[PDB]
């Protein structure tokens, strides 16, 4: 049919989506969560501070054991940090120094890297020779790599700077499934606890849920008014929080198909760089461009606490699987552990 | 990964020789070395240890000062120099690589070793309960040992390693830290302990398991070793 | 009295012809100037030290040397009121031998260290400007600290000899407290005093001229901060000269008067010592003006001052 | 070509088939788990330094 | 206390020493950013010396690192901040673009966006006006006023090139902090690298003076 007819059909479907969304708006999260007691002031201290890096830190990820973490910086080095003792387990000399993302395999055997260069590098931590080396170079992407997350020891899903998100196979090193739903740049990813679905944030203020196996969009959320820099899954896997440059964080529910609550405040005019959840999901820790990190109560949507142990932008924010401690990287080249 | 060693022979007492080993297939500089000696009838015994950075060099009490250990990272070769060796030194020496980090598997690889012949306290003692136990294929056998001091460090890691010396070849690491199996080791092996009493379980015994089983403690130097338990098929 | 009052002017401290005078103009001039200098240097060094504890991350070799200079100036101004007390009593040291020894040693060490540190700062600026690439070899903070410690050690060593001498000699109810005594011999202390101005002055002039040439040949017209830096670099040398030169000139006059009117006869040479002590007061004037010339020069220091 | 939009129509049809639940019960299903695991969270309730694995 | 963790600490200290050596090496090297529409001009600039393309060349005992971002074809707002530490930025625009389809206006827009960027507040820009020889003939054939209706002057290479230079320079709102080193280059032999080296040395002098506090 003609383009105008297709646009009319799209508008009618959009109106139907609006009607469906409003029909399910029984109540807001605030009035229902008013029945629970406020979390109260949350005080955290910097038990451990890491000064190994010499350049700006941009991404980090916690391991399954809740002991080892991997950090990435533009100096071109990946450092596996022993949180308890601060020892440097490994130091990977990156081929490309322009790295803005990293990931840790669930089993700890492999790590991921990516950034301005479109190639994705996977390193073997448990090689016989004892020296970490590159296993594969996934260069199928055309745009700059934005985020990477390990689904298993053989499958990895990464989001690039182009409009396409790809699922990769370590055994063959080819794009098994490619996602092209997003129209703008894709910033961050987040794997569900069941490792079956994942949400991707994009610069077009659109959050879309993808099926790892089926490989098509399942839901779309458009509650933000700017680019979505960060996204993370709820511990129970039925919700996720979105961080955006418009100085507001929104929690989306997969069943309700709409935002439940908005985290924003008048003094906070800066953007959000990273977002993470605690083990229980009660506390939402989100990074901010100002020299501090704010802890938000996911239910009551209030500033439980503020971490002002940084003097530069808080690029990344990682939380241990068991919730023992929270790691907050920043551009000051120092990584700190909070609990 | 190979470790070729040379420098054996027969020498009269009071002489001096320099054992040498060539390391290939792995980053020698990144791996710390150890030296272990086999008496003709006795068990393994540690000699010396040089770290990756050539620092923190340690020697056993019976060889302190008398022997020195040096390494050449650029040449990827290890030299052990022996001076004024005595009759008690007659043994077969093995070179052992080691790497120290969380989750590491030190003493995983052992060299073939060289034969050396000479013409005519304050350490943890490995009290092995038994010296020899008969076994049959398809059976299960438990090997236990005693330690003077509990190896359970405050960090929760007990420093207990197990080694198997099949006849005609060097020892092979099986379990390290009594809860982790070395690479290439069948999963049927299992170990457990309470920090002072230890037991090694070998389910579904296979003919390839014949040999002498040796213990190791790494809590405090010197790395004293047990008598060794031999299994006969 | 035989030979009038000259019989008392002659003292023979350790060598002959020592001629510290009595009953002259020093009381009317020195104390107020010393007081104003002490107050100003005190407040300036206090504020400088207080802000120095706020920028540890940006604390580097140049700031290391600047902090060393601040410490030297603070010590000298803290020693100033002892000299004020001495001068109000007009050469009658109330305190004992050890306090006088410490005061003289600290004065010498602090002034020489301040001169050395400002010379090293000028050399660092010259290296940064004329040789931008070579300057990167000295950014090591540990190396800067070692260099500062070595400079302090040298300064102490050249001045420690003042301690090994029973200084407080007595004259007519007044216990003399001065290291400068117009001795009849070329005592090494005055030669060191002379070279401490001769060599650092030349080094500062050379560094300033080289910086002037390099900056004016390639960037002067571009942006005003270059003009500000040029003007303040010139001002540093101008202040150093106009403040330290008079002392050197008067001491050169004293040495030139080795034949007569400085030895074998007196009571006509009073004005020379009188002016020499005003020149020392001017040296202290420069010492307390140092932090205004150096620390307030940087555009960030006004921001820090406004914030505090 | 209209097949591309037909795929989207089919996916919307699949979407409409979900058997949804009231949000109030959905929200309440989140409660009653924190209270039961209130003592199990090291962060919600302070952990003594003796039992904490991060003490210096 | 530690028994075997001391070996891990020693390994960590060795790793830290290696990291310090690498950081010193990186600090010694000077980083340059390449920007400009059109692959031909940037290729000519590179020869006169898949994502990010890195070119390494040493001039007068100084190691220069140049980064290529044209091939990325992505929104600059999401990755331009990565180049905060670049000592200088090289902008390449062909003077002949004024007659092709509007390209000069796009280059001016890109230059305005880069020069007014918050991240590049204290980074100098080196402007290279490429294809001077082609501009010589284009002026003789096409007038400069096609893309600049406000332009009014003699149709000569000197006047037109000067007018282009002023037009590009006035876009710099931060005239107090930024310094634009405009230059003319078509096929210059050992002249372009001299200019870029001089600009980088001036930027290094400015940074050193700022560090010392004089600026
Ligand atoms: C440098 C040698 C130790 C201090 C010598 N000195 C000085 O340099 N200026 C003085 O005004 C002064 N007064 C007294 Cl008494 N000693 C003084």
């Amino acid at each position: 049919s003609e383009l105008d007819q297709l646009r009319q059909e799209a508008e009618q479907l959009k109106n139907q989506i609006r009607d469906a969304r409003k029909a399910c708006a029984d109540a807001t999260l605030s009035q229902i969560t008013n029945n629970i007691d406020p979390v109260g002031r949350i005080q955290m201290r910097t038990r451990r501070t890491l000064r190994g890096h010499l350049a700006k830190i941009y991404a980090m990820h916690w391991g399954t054991d809740s002991r080892l973490l991997v950090s990435a910086s533009q100096d071109g080095k990946l450092i596996i940090w022993d949180s308890y003792t601060t020892n440097k387990v490994h130091a990977i000399p990156l081929r490309s120094s322009w790295v803005m993302t990293c990931a840790y395999a669930p089993s700890g055997n492999y790590v991921a890297c990516g950034g301005l260069d479109n190639i994705c590098s996977i390193y073997n931590l448990k090689t016989r020779e004892g020296n970490v080396r590159v296993s594969r170079e996934l260069a199928g992407h055309t745009g700059y790599l934005s985020c990477c997350r390990f689904l298993d020891d053989n499958q990895i899903v990464t989001s690039s700077g182009d409009t396409t998100c790809a699922l990769w196979d370590i055994e063959t090193g080819q794009q098994t499934t490619t996602f092209t739903g997003h129209t703008g740049d894709v910033m961050s990813l987040s794997l569900a606890p069941d490792t079956r679905l994942f949400v991707s944030g994009a610069c077009d203020a659109s959050a879309k849920l993808w099926d790892v196996r089926e490989g098509m969009c399942r839901q779309t959320f458009t509650g933000h008014e700017s680019d979505i820099n960060a996204i993370c899954f709820f511990p129970n896997g039925n919700a996720f929080a979105t961080g955006s440059d418009d100085a507001t964080c929104r929690l989306f529910d997969l069943r309700a198909d709409q935002e439940l609550m908005t985290y924003s405040h008048d003094n906070i005019i800066c953007g959000i760089t990273s977002v993470s959840f605690s083990k229980s999901g009660r506390l939402l820790l989100a990074g901010y461009d100002d020299f501090n990190c704010n802890v938000w109560d996911a239910l009551k949507a209030d500033r439980a606490g503020v971490l002002a142990g940084h003097d530069n932008r808080v690029s990344c924010l990682g939380v241990t699987d068991d919730g023992m401690a929270v790691a907050t990287g920043s551009w000051d080249s120092f990584l700190k552990i909070w609990n | 990964v190979q470790l070729v060693e040379s420098g054996g022979g027969l020498v009269q007492p009071g002489g001096s020789r320099k054992l040498s080993c060539s390391a290939s297939g792995f980053a020698f500089s990144s791996f710390g070395m150890h030296w272990v000696r086999q008496a003709p009838e006795k068990g393994l015994e540690w000699v010396a240890y040089i770290s990756s950075g050539s620092g923190t060099i340690y020697y056993a009490d019976t060889v302190k000062g008398r022997f020195t250990i040096s390494r050449d990272d650029p040449k990827n070769t290890l030299f052990l120099q022996m001076t004024s060796l005595r009759s008690e030194d007659t043994a077969m020496y093995y070179c052992v690589r080691s790497i120290y980090y969380y989750g590491s598997s030190p003493f995983d690889f052992w060299g073939q070793g060289t034969t050396l012949t000479v013409s005519a306290s304050a350490d943890i003692v490995m009290t092995q309960a038994t010296s020899s136990v008969p076994v049959t294929p398809g059976e299960s056998v438990s090997i236990s040992c005693r330690s003077s001091k509990s190896l359970l460090h405050s960090n929760g890691n007990t420093y207990l390693y197990w080694f198997l010396q099949r006849p005609g070849q060097s020892p092979q690491l099986l379990i390290y830290r009594m809860s982790n199996l070395a690479s290439g080791v069948p999963d049927r092996f299992s170990g457990s302990g309470s920090g002072t009493a230890f037991t090694l379980t070998i389910s579904r015994l296979e003919a390839e398991d014949v040999g002498v089983y040796y213990c190791m403690q790494h809590l405090e130097y010197p790395l004293t070793f047990g008598a060794g338990t031999k299994l006969e098929l | 009295m035989n030979r009038h009052h000259l019989q008392d002017h002659f003292l023979e401290i350790d060598k002959k012809n020592c001629c510290v005078f009595r009953d002259d103009f020093i009381v009317k001039v020195l104390p107020p100037v010393l007081g104003l200098e002490f107050i100003f240097g005190l407040l300036g060094n206090g504020l400088a030290l207080w802000i120095f504890c706020f920028h540890l991350k940006s604390w580097k070799s140049s700031r290391i040397f600047l902090f060393n200079l601040a410490v030297a100036d603070f010590l000298l101004i803290i020693c100033l009121p002892f000299l004020m007390d001495n001068y109000v009593r007009r050469w009658d040291w109330k305190f004992g031998d050890i306090p006088c020894r410490l005061m003289l040693f600290m004065l010498a060490m602090n002034r020489q260290g301040s001169i050395i540190f400002l010379t090293v700062v000028a050399v660092d600026r010259y290296f940064r400007v004329v040789h931008p690439h070579h300057a990167l070899n000295k950014i090591s903070n540990r190396t800067a600290a070692i260099i500062s410690c070595l400079l302090w050690g040298i300064t102490i060593g050249l001045t420690v000899h003042l301690l090994k001498k029973k200084m407080p000699i007595q004259n007519g109810g007044a216990n003399l407290c001065s290291s400068f005594s117009i001795c009849h011999t070329f005592q090494w202390h005055e030669a060191m005093f002379l070279l401490e101005f001769f060599l650092p002055l030349g080094i500062i002039l050379f560094c300033s001229a080289r910086i002037i040439w390099s900056l004016r040949q390639r960037q002067m017209d571009r942006h005003a901060k270059i003009k500000r830096a040029i003007t303040f670099i010139m001002v540093v040398a101008i202040v150093f000269v106009i403040c330290f030169l008079p002392s050197v000139v008067v001491r050169i006059r004293i040495f030139w008067l080795l034949h007569t009117s400085g030895t074998q006869n007196c009571e006509v040479y009073r004005s020379v010592d009188l002016a020499f002590f005003i020149t020392l007061s001017f040296t202290y004037m420069n010492s307390m003006l140092d932090p205004v010339v150096y620390y307030f020069s940087s555009p960030s220091f006004p921001n820090f001052f406004s914030t505090l | 070509s209209i097949a591309q939009a037909r795929k989207l129509v089919e996916q919307l049809k699949m979407e409409a088939n979900i058997d949804r639940i009231k949000v109030s019960k959905a929200a309440a299903d989140l409660m009653a788990y924190c209270e039961a695991h209130a003592k199990e969270d090291p962060l919600l309730t302070p952990v003594p330094a003796s039992e904490n694995p991060f003490r210096e | 206390l530690s028994a075997e963790d001391k070996a891990a600490v020693e390994r960590s200290k060795m790793i830290d020493r290696n990291l310090r050596e690498d950081g010193e090496k990186a600090a010694r090297e000077v980083k340059l950013l390449l920007l400009g529409a059109g692959e031909s001009g940037k290729n000519t600039i590179v020869k006169q010396m898949t994502g990010i393309v890195e070119t390494h060349f040493t001039f007068k005992d100084l190691h220069f690192k140049m980064f290529d971002v044209g091939a990325q074809r992505s929104e600059r707002k999401k990755w331009i901040h990565c180049f905060e530490g670049v000592t200088a930025i090289i902008f390449c625009v062909a003077l002949s673009d004024y007659d092709l389809v509007n390209r000069m206006h796009a280059s001016m827009k890109l230059f305005d966006s880069i020069c007014n960027n918050k991240w590049f507040t204290d980074t100098s820009i080196i402007l290279f006006l490429n294809k001077k020889d082609l501009f010589e003939e284009k002026i003789k054939k096409s007038p400069l006023t096609i893309c600049y209706p406000e332009y009014a002057g003699s149709n000569t290479y000197e006047e037109a090139a000067a007018y282009i230079q002023c037009q590009f320079e006035d876009l710099n709102k931060r005239k107090d902090t930024k310094e634009i080193y405009t230059h003319f280059t078509c096929s210059t032999d050992t002249k372009n690298v001299q200019f870029v080296f001089d600009a980088v040395t001036d930027v290094i002098i400015k940074n050193n003076l700022k560090d010392c506090g004089l600026f």
